[PDB]
DNA sequence: GCAGACACTACGAGTACATA
DNA sequence: TTTATGTACTCGTAGTGTCTGC
């Protein structure tokens, strides 16, 4: 596809060179695959946890696991209320998210473990996004993926796993995916750049993507592609750090926070946070960024910093507790303001 | 077998159950008589109750009863009240199963059957409101058996007729002979400090325990050098932090500038380490320590109890982390 | 039931079946029988904590009215069984209208766990109390009486079933005693006491569990060891041993303490902080402050243990509240 | 051999006692003994008794060594007596301490024979013995007759008063919408004594009953052609029900009146 | 069996308007009514027990003594108070041809018409529309609140209120004067102070206590019926010394069997209609108690919450 | 150009009295030889597939195959209309976005004409998978539709076991268990009535209620229905008609 | 006798409210 | 487009059974 972030994307632990101690643990683990235990892949976003299942399970199944099909599939709920939800399945495994309505994943989840538990000797089953399950999901899931052991087998991929409940975490071998370095996002991006026609002349623009990445290979893959389709193939010295215009936003609504404190920015403040929660940014994200925005001002004292950060936990407690998630940020902006 | 060394070695009577010693021996003196009572199973994951529980119903009946003696309902299928109002009350009405004659040689069948509800804490306080007069009425021909981590979910009344039996957490003290036997009889090589650091690394944890011991084995393996697991190797497997990242955090805390912990901790979360596993390690290390007054340890025990508590309820990991030590570091 | 009884749990193989049985109640029982026994019954309501003896009262109040057949001569509507207003406008509304089948008194309502109702079904049934009691008296028996609509208890008698005191508990575990040929001492028979916490139920449930626990039924005594063993419940000079380390000694000798005592016998965590908090009750604090403090810092404490979470943190967040607390000067 | 072994001809006959109870009772219970099926049921709001009594002579071999107690739920043993025919002859088979019985279809016409297995209960009712036995008025009057006037006056009212007078027997049934009064004599037909109606009046009674259980009790007017009413103050009314061998006799408690 | 005594609710019954005392205006306007016949469409409200449906009642019987038992249509919920039973009952009997007297009509009364469905409602407004020169309807609820706008609108809104202690004391002499028995002024008094107002209740109270004991003595009457939760709880939240508000909980609701929810519950609705103290106090106090109540209702039963709920009271009423 | 004249509506009416529930949109692609359709109900489980000869119509005559898409509860009123005498007459144009239902009596008292458009559905795939079945059994129609239902009121799973020249019908739910077994009877006098089984190698299926409930709406198009069940293949129930059949494709549901 | 024509109970699906 | 179980109500629906008359 015309995106280079997709199609140059590793097929096997062997062509993985990332991190030598996990894929060694991964090989490891393949080299038996008749006494597999539950994984749960967890770490920091964008870091390749999805290629890494994709590439243990063509080392334990063999090929042809990335020829994915995409089966849809229909739910009943109560009432009238009809949810369809495409199954991305694939021979020798399965894969599933819950991209259905929150609050109703529990019945999805738990007929298709029950059906594909009916029919090498196991199936593999993939959740992608498993940090977004609501409790009573997981607590489900608990007692189906511990009754049926020798069909099915649940690799369960999560950033940020301490939503998941405990009894899921202690049937589930975590294994830890560490972030990209600095040196593995500049070496990848040389072997992009190398294998595509791009005019560059000095390493330091790929060590810059480096650094305006934070550690996400996905988004310096995407930043890679923007900036050079718009310096017409031909990467500048001085070239100006694109970045996504959700994050330009936050940057004008915590620049807008500093420099006034009033009530018309306090409105004006929430017609934004209004257009952000429209524009499809989870809540938790948007309080995060917009808390690591206003710490980085230099006009801010260390008592500021102090309280702003104890009410941004506050808040991201009451945001993990509510369901509205523009009341907890409009409450935490007006408390900053207060603080400020 | 084909089987992970969690399924492959659960207790298949109740003499393997190791620790739990009391409900052990009431369900094993309860065996021989018929006075088994209404039973609440309750602790720590990976204590053992669904083992116990599955030996005590082979125990009585065996492999031919089970299926026709015993009713299990999980969070699998659907709890609510309807769902008590009527499967659960029709199966507590119907009679006991009849047993055949090689049963009754063999087996000490009682005449009653088990209504297992494995995590009776999920269900709502009507289905459980609804639940008690079932259990209190036709107690004569069923018994119920509630299984739950939480005894606060579990309203009062349930509580009260239903015999408490709760489930201790399993220690370097308690299942240390389990996993010896494990380890020998998988024929697996570890140092004398190893198991022990497998079971201190877990909390009341057995099964996590077992899933560590498998990934230790398995890595020996794929290395094939013939060499006993040492303890790095476990800890670095289990997601332990290594000792060394410890003591730059707490340089870092001890040493204030803001914006120095701050640079630490984006590092830090690049680097993936879980937050309640870093969270535990700065308690171990901080109250442990003798190099801090009382008030120290009165406000940092508060401290890391409030962000415990913070990140049991999801939250963002970085966001907490960062506002534990800055807390610390005003100190 | 199923091969008679001496297989049956000690909770109901002991039943009242006379209100004579019923210990702990004097004024209720007194009152009930004076009611019967002069003619008059007014609709009763039963109030009080889980296993006080409520519908144990009732039914045995029952038989005594009716006899042996009491219970097809009366209708007990759980929340078991179906109770929409769909069943208060029929079943509830023809059983009061008609005469008995069986005799010729009147016909008694238990409604039993009446708390778990939609309130349109109590404003159906108070109508149904208010016309046909001449002939037919109801009775409610509630564990939480701000689920009850405040007609419907205008309409009833309220009763209280208080926490059952220490004589009737020592009577019937006496009575057990009996019956079981079984032997108890009386330090264990105080530590079923305050294990009971005005709940006769618990108290035949750890009896019978440590009956059990016995290798020997017979020839074979209860001490507090076997009681605490099988419960699984702190002893008293363990918690006080714990409260005297954290309230004296430094951090790390406390915190060892601690430690050492839970590992012993895998004591819970909730169970030493309830003991904690009962002894610091007697404890005279000059500050109210402190009060306060430990108060609040405490519910916290249980509140994060009920929602689960690391136990070393908890303790040693135990440990720290209990020191700040009575820091500030006692 | 299992030891309970009952064989029934024309099997529409069980299905007959089945359907005569099992809209008003859910749950029944069979005392089967050496004399014959004998059950004796309540309903949830315990004002209709239904006792009933098989003797040997309907079975055309009954053989029970010990006393047995079936626990029933009635819909599903319904449902298991509707799959057959009228043609097919039933047995109900019990070994010892009976987890389930089970029920044979067969016929020698057509070898199809099937077999239905309904699962036990423990329903755990001692009840009582009948302890009534003196009435005022014994009348007996054709089954289609009394079904037809308890169908037609209970759509006028929830109440059908029934009086018993000189040679006179009176329902009346006063509603909303109207009312109502049928007026029927005794009188013996020669021509046809199943549609004769007797009396025999000693003290006067007066009660009232509800629509819905009446029509209960008619539904059953499908099983004799005959009915007696044995009604009593301060006594159930008794409609029974004759058999080829027994009976199935209801008990009816009349509405209070103030 | 033995056989019961009618309790006293009914075996002293008003069956005229001017047995009941209550509201002298509201009594003087149903005798009016009586005596002229013209009855209008009346929506009666107010607490329990305060003698509501018997003065519907007794107002029917009244003006319908010879043909109540034909004209005069009584339902409640228990009844099918459904879309089609209403529609169904009430045309037939509101086009239902009686020769009533020249000045009286036919009275559907609905007793307890708060728990009706709207769609009935809605029906009964036209209904009461097309027939009102034949049938005249009559309510009866413990809140008007319930009732949709356009019945209120074609009806005549009564609403009665709570007896003084005066009328209950009236009617519990005159009981007592119908009925031989002894008791004692301070008997009386507790009686009343436990009835609140609610008539049903001094006289099931007084009649348990007649019957428990034989003299109405303070001593028997607070036997038989004991101190309410709401003023023990507002003596518990009101008092100051946090040690005396611990020790009247733990003495007179834990060691009494008051559940935890009914205590918190109990908290809430009396520092809702408290009125000594301002009203943010108020509002802080009532924060604290709901978040008492959310951490009982997850399950979290126990003293120590209880404790702590009055220690953050303690500590707002003392402002830190 | 289709002139399709029955001598009895009777039997298009019990033909789509017989498919009414299994399928509400069917395309008519009728041929020369006669008029064939195919229909997958939603579940994409249970496949009806309809024929009838030119030898049941009094006269037929249609030169050019059209594809008929149309209504199932249109048809139902229509022929619900219809009566005994009275000559169904089917008649199409040569471009019959609407069609014609006239009916037509013995005698000129009321001859009544009728209209019905055609709607868009789209030709479903027409696959000819006919792979051999290991076992075959005929019984009559009224005794395999009471064996269904009676057995489908016990459970919601009916297993078919043949073995042994005894087929065992065998239901098992929470009320209770149903077990039938028929021995291949052979009757002289009446023919009609018999069961005779084809058992080449023994089989084990089972099927949904739902389905085997719904395929018993065919009952009135044959008095006897033939079953051929293989293991992995599809069961085959056919209706014998005067002229083709109606057949039942559903795969089993272990 | 068989097929309809009716009224009947029963099942399914959708709206509405949930503390005074 | 929102809540998210349980309850109650209301409706139209499909079978189910009983009475008339070709
Ligand atoms: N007391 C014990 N003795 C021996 N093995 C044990 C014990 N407790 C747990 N295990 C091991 O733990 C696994 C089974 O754990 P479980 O019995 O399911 O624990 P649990 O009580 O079910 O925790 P949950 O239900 O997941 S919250 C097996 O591998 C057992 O060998
Ligand atoms: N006063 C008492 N005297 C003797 N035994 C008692 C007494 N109160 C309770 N019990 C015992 O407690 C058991 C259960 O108590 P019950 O009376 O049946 O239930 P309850 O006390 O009403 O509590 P709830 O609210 O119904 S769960 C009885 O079977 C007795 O063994
Ligand atoms: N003003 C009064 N005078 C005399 N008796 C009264 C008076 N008010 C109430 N009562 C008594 O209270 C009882 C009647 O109460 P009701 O009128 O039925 O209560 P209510 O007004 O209907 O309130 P609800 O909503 O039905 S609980 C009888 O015992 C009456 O004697
Ligand atoms: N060893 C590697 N070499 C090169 N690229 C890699 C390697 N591992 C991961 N990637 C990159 O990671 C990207 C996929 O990331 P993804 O699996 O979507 O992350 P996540 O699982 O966190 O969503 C691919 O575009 C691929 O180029
Ligand atoms: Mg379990
Ligand atoms: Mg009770
Ligand atoms: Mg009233």
């Amino acid at each position: 596809m015309s995106l280079w972030v997709d199609k140059y994307r590793p097929k096997s632990l062997n062509a993985l060179s990332h991190n030598e101690e996990l894929t060694n643990f991964l090989k490891s683990l393949s080299d038996q695959p008749r006494d597999l235990p539950h994984l749960l892949l967890y770490g920091p976003n964008g870091t390749g946890k999805k290629t890494r299942c994709m590439a243990l399970l063509e080392s334990i199944f063999g090929p042809g696991v990335y020829r994915l099909k995409i089966d849809v599939r229909q739910f009943v709920t109560a009432s009238n209320r009809k949810l369809e939800l495409n199954v991305v399945s694939s021979p020798y495994h399965l894969e599933i998210t819950p991209s259905d309505m929150g609050n109703n994943d529990r019945i999805v989840i738990q007929e298709l473990l029950k059906e594909v538990a009916q029919m090498h000797r196991y199936k593999c089953v993939i959740i992608n996004e498993a940090n977004s399950l609501t409790k009573d999901a997981q607590a489900a899931l608990r007692r189906t993926m511990e009754k049926y052991s020798k069909n099915i087998r649940l690799i369960m991929v999560c950033d940020s796993m301490s939503p998941i409940i405990a009894p899921i975490k202690s049937r589930c071998l975590l294994i830890r995916c560490p972030a990209p370095s600095d040196s593995e996002i500049s070496t990848i991006l040389s072997d992009v750049v190398t294998n595509e026609r791009i005019q560059l002349e000095t390493k330091d623009i790929l060590k810059r993507i480096a650094q305006a990445s934070n550690g996400n290979l996905r988004v310096s893959l995407l930043m890679l592609e923007s900036m050079a389709l718009n310096n017409e193939l031909a990467l500048k010295s001085s070239s100006p750090i694109i970045k996504p215009d959700w994050i330009i936003v936050i940057h004008k609504l915590t620049r807008k926070i500093v420099k006034e404190r009033s009530v018309n920015s306090l409105i004006e403040c929430r017609a934004v946070l209004y257009d952000l929660l429209a524009h499809c940014i989870p809540a938790n994200i948007i309080l995060k960024e917009l808390t690591f925005s206003l710490l980085d001002v230099e006009t801010l004292n260390t008592t500021n910093k102090s309280s702003i950060i104890e009410y941004s936990s506050v808040f991201d407690e009451r945001l993990s507790l509510g369901n509205k998630a523009i009341f907890h940020l409009e409450g935490f902006i007006a408390k900053v303001m207060c603080c400020l | 077998a084909q089987q992970p060394w969690v399924e492959k070695y659960r207790p298949k009577n109740l003499d393997e159950v190791t620790a739990q010693d009391h409900a052990v021996t009431v369900l094993k003196k309860t065996l021989k008589s018929a006075n088994l009572p209404h039973m609440l199973f309750y602790g720590p994951p990976g204590t053992g109750k669904t083992s116990t529980i599955l030996a005590l119903t082979k125990e009585l009946y065996g492999p031919d009863l089970m299926k026709s003696r015993i009713l299990e309902l999980n969070a699998s299928d659907e709890r609510g009240i309807s769902i008590v109002r009527e499967k659960v009350k029709n199966f507590a009405r119907l009679t006991v199963s009849k047993p055949s004659k090689h049963d009754l040689e063999n087996y000490p069948c009682p005449p009653y059957k088990i209504i297992i509800l494995d995590e009776a804490d999920s269900m709502t306080a009507d289905a459980q409101s609804a639940l008690r007069r079932t259990m209190e009425t036709y107690s004569g021909v069923t018994r119920f058996c509630l299984i739950c981590n939480y005894v606060t979910r579990i309203i009062d009344p349930l509580a009260s007729r239903c015999s408490k039996f709760r489930f201790k957490a399993l220690d370097a003290s308690n299942a240390i002979d389990r996993l010896r036997f494990i380890s020998e009889q998988e024929n697996v090589k570890c140092d004398d400090g190893v198991l022990e650091r497998i079971l201190d690394i877990s909390a009341g944890d057995l099964r996590r325990g077992i899933t560590l011991l498998q990934s230790a084995s398995k890595g020996a393996q794929y290395l094939g050098d013939g060499k006993n697991i040492t303890s790095t190797q476990v800890e670095e497997l289990a997601g332990v932090v290594p000792h060394d990242i410890l003591i730059e955090i707490v340089e870092k805390v001890k040493s204030g500038d803001f914006d120095e912990i701050k640079k630490y901790v984006n590092t830090f979360m690049k680097s993936g380490w879980s937050a309640a596993s870093v969270v535990n390690q700065l308690h171990e290390y901080y109250i442990t320590n003798d190099n801090f007054d009382t008030n120290f340890k009165n406000q940092i025990s508060w401290l890391l109890f409030t962000t415990d508590s913070r990140l049991n309820n999801g939250t963002n990991e970085h966001i907490q982390l960062l506002n534990l030590l800055v807390k610390i570091s005003q100190l | 039931e199923k091969r008679s009884k001496e297989n049956l749990p000690w909770v109901e193989k002991y039943r009242p079946e006379t209100l004579d049985e019923v210990y702990g109640q004097n004024e209720v029982i007194t009152t009930v029988r004076k009611f019967v026994d002069e003619g008059k019954l007014p609709h009763l309501l039963f109030y009080g904590p889980p296993g006080t003896g409520k519908t144990s009262t009732i039914v045995a109040l029952a038989r005594e009215i009716y006899g042996k057949n009491y219970s097809n001569m009366v209708l007990e509507l759980n929340a078991s069984d179906d109770r929409g207003i769909d069943v208060v406008r029929n079943q509830i509304k023809d059983f009061a209208s008609t005469r008995q089948i069986f005799s010729k008194g009147f016909k008694l309502i238990i409604l039993d766990e009446a708390d778990a109702m939609t309130n349109a079904a109590q404003n159906a049934l108070r109508r149904v109390i208010e016309r046909y009691t001449k002939n037919t008296r109801f009775c409610v028996l509630a564990n939480y009486a701000h689920k009850l609509t405040p007609a419907l208890l205008s309409r009833c008698t309220r009763f209280r079933f208080q926490p059952l005191p220490q004589e009737a508990i020592e009577r019937r575990i006496a009575n057990v005693l009996v019956h079981e040929k079984l032997k108890l001492s009386p330090n264990a028979e105080k530590a079923l006491i305050e294990l009971s916490n005005g709940d006769m139920r618990r108290v035949l449930n750890v009896l019978q569990s440590c009956k059990a626990t016995l290798d020997n039924p017979d020839e074979d005594e209860i001490s507090d060891d076997v009681i605490y063993e099988c419960c699984g419940a702190p002893r008293p000079s363990d918690l006080k041993a714990v409260l005297k380390s954290i309230l004296e000694d430094d951090w790390g000798t406390a915190h060892y303490t601690l430690n050492k005592v839970r590992s012993a016998k895998g004591l819970a965590l909730i169970d030493l902080i309830e003991g904690i908090v009962k002894i610091l009750e007697d404890y005279e604090l000059q500050n109210e402050e402190t009060r306060v403090h430990l108060l609040t810092k405490l519910a916290d404490i249980e509140y994060s243990i009920s929602k689960g979470g690391n136990d070393q943190i908890q303790g040693s967040a135990v440990i720290g509240a209990i020191k700040a607390s009575f820091e500030n000067e006692t | 051999a299992s030891m309970l072994e009952a064989k029934f001809e024309e099997a529409s006959l069980f299905k007959r006692i089945i359907d005569g109870f099992k809209d008003c009772v859910q749950l029944v219970n069979f005392q089967c003994k050496e004399d014959g099926i004998i059950a004796q049921a309540v309903d949830d709001s315990r004002v209709l008794l239904v006792s009933l009594e098989i003797g040997v002579e309907a079975f055309q071999e009954y053989r029970c060594d010990h006393p047995v107690t079936l626990g029933m739920d009635l819909t599903s043993l319904s449902k298991i007596l509707r799959c057959g025919n009228n043609t097919d002859t039933l047995t109900l088979i019990a070994d010892n301490t009976p987890d389930s019985i089970i029920l044979l279809f067969e016929d020698t016409k057509k070898d199809r024979i099937a077999e239905y297995s309904l699962k036990l209960m423990d329903i755990d009712a001692d009840f009582l013995k009948i302890e009534e036995l003196q009435y005022d008025s014994t009348l007996s009057l054709p089954s289609s007759e009394f079904s037809k006037i308890v169908r037609d006056l209970s759509q006028l009212s929830d109440s059908i008063n029934i009086m018993i007078t000189k040679e006179t027997i009176k329902f009346v049934a006063d509603g909303d919408i109207g009312s109502g009064s049928v007026i029927i004599k005794p009188f013996v037909d020669m021509e046809h004594p199943e549609t004769s109606i007797k009396l025999e009046m000693d003290q006067p009674v007066d009660l009232t009953f509800g629509a819905k259980y009446l029509l209960d009790i008619i539904k059953g007017s499908s099983l004799s052609d005959r009915v007696g009413i044995r009604l009593s103050s301060e006594a159930p009314a008794l409609f029974q029900f004759d058999l080829k061998s027994g009976f199935l006799q209801f008990f009816l408690a009349p509405k209070f009146n103030d | 069996t033995l056989s019961l005594q009618l309790p006293w609710v009914e075996k002293y019954r008003p069956q005229v308007l001017s047995d009941i005392v209550g509201n002298k205006e509201t009594i003087d306007r149903l005798q009016q009514i009586a005596k002229d016949g013209n009855m209008p469409h009346m929506i009666i409200s107010g607490m329990p027990g305060i003698g509501k449906t018997t003065s519907v009642h007794c107002l029917a019987h009244e003006l319908l003594g010879r043909s109540y038992a034909d004209g005069v249509l009584e339902l409640n919920a228990s009844d099918d108070r459904g879309i089609d039973v209403v529609r169904n009952q009430i045309k037939h009997f509101a086009q239902k041809k009686l020769h009533l007297p020249p000045g009286k009509h036919k009275i559907v009364i609905l007793d307890e018409a708060d728990s009706m469905t709207a769609g009935a409602q809605q029906a009964l407004r036209r209904t009461m529309e097309l027939y009102s020169n034949s049938t005249r309807f009559a309510f009866a609820c413990n809140q008007s609140n319930k009732i949709i706008e356009p019945l209120q609108s074609r009806c005549a809104i009564l609403r009665y209120s709570k007896l003084s202690d005066e009328d209950v004391l009236k009617r519990l002499l005159q009981i007592i004067k119908l009925e031989d028995v002894k008791y004692t002024n301070d008997g009386l008094e507790a009686i009343i102070f436990t009835a609140e107002g609610d008539m049903r209740q001094a006289i099931n109270n007084l009649q348990s206590t007649v019957a428990g004991h034989g003299l109405v003595n303070a001593d028997n009457v607070f036997k038989i019926v004991d101190s309410p939760h709401p003023l023990i709880v507002k003596k518990m939240l009101l008092a100051s010394n946090l040690e005396d508000s611990i020790q009247i909980l733990r003495t007179d609701l834990w060691k009494k069997g008051y559940s935890s929810i009914d205590i918190v519950t109990t908290s809430f609705r009396v520092t809702k209609n408290l009125a000594q103290v301002k009203e943010s106090v108020r509002l802080e106090m009532i924060k604290e108690i709901g978040l008492t109540h959310m951490r009982i209702l997850e399950g979290v039963g126990t003293y120590l919450q209880l404790a702590s709920m009055l220690a953050k009271i303690h500590k707002l009423n003392n402002k830190a």
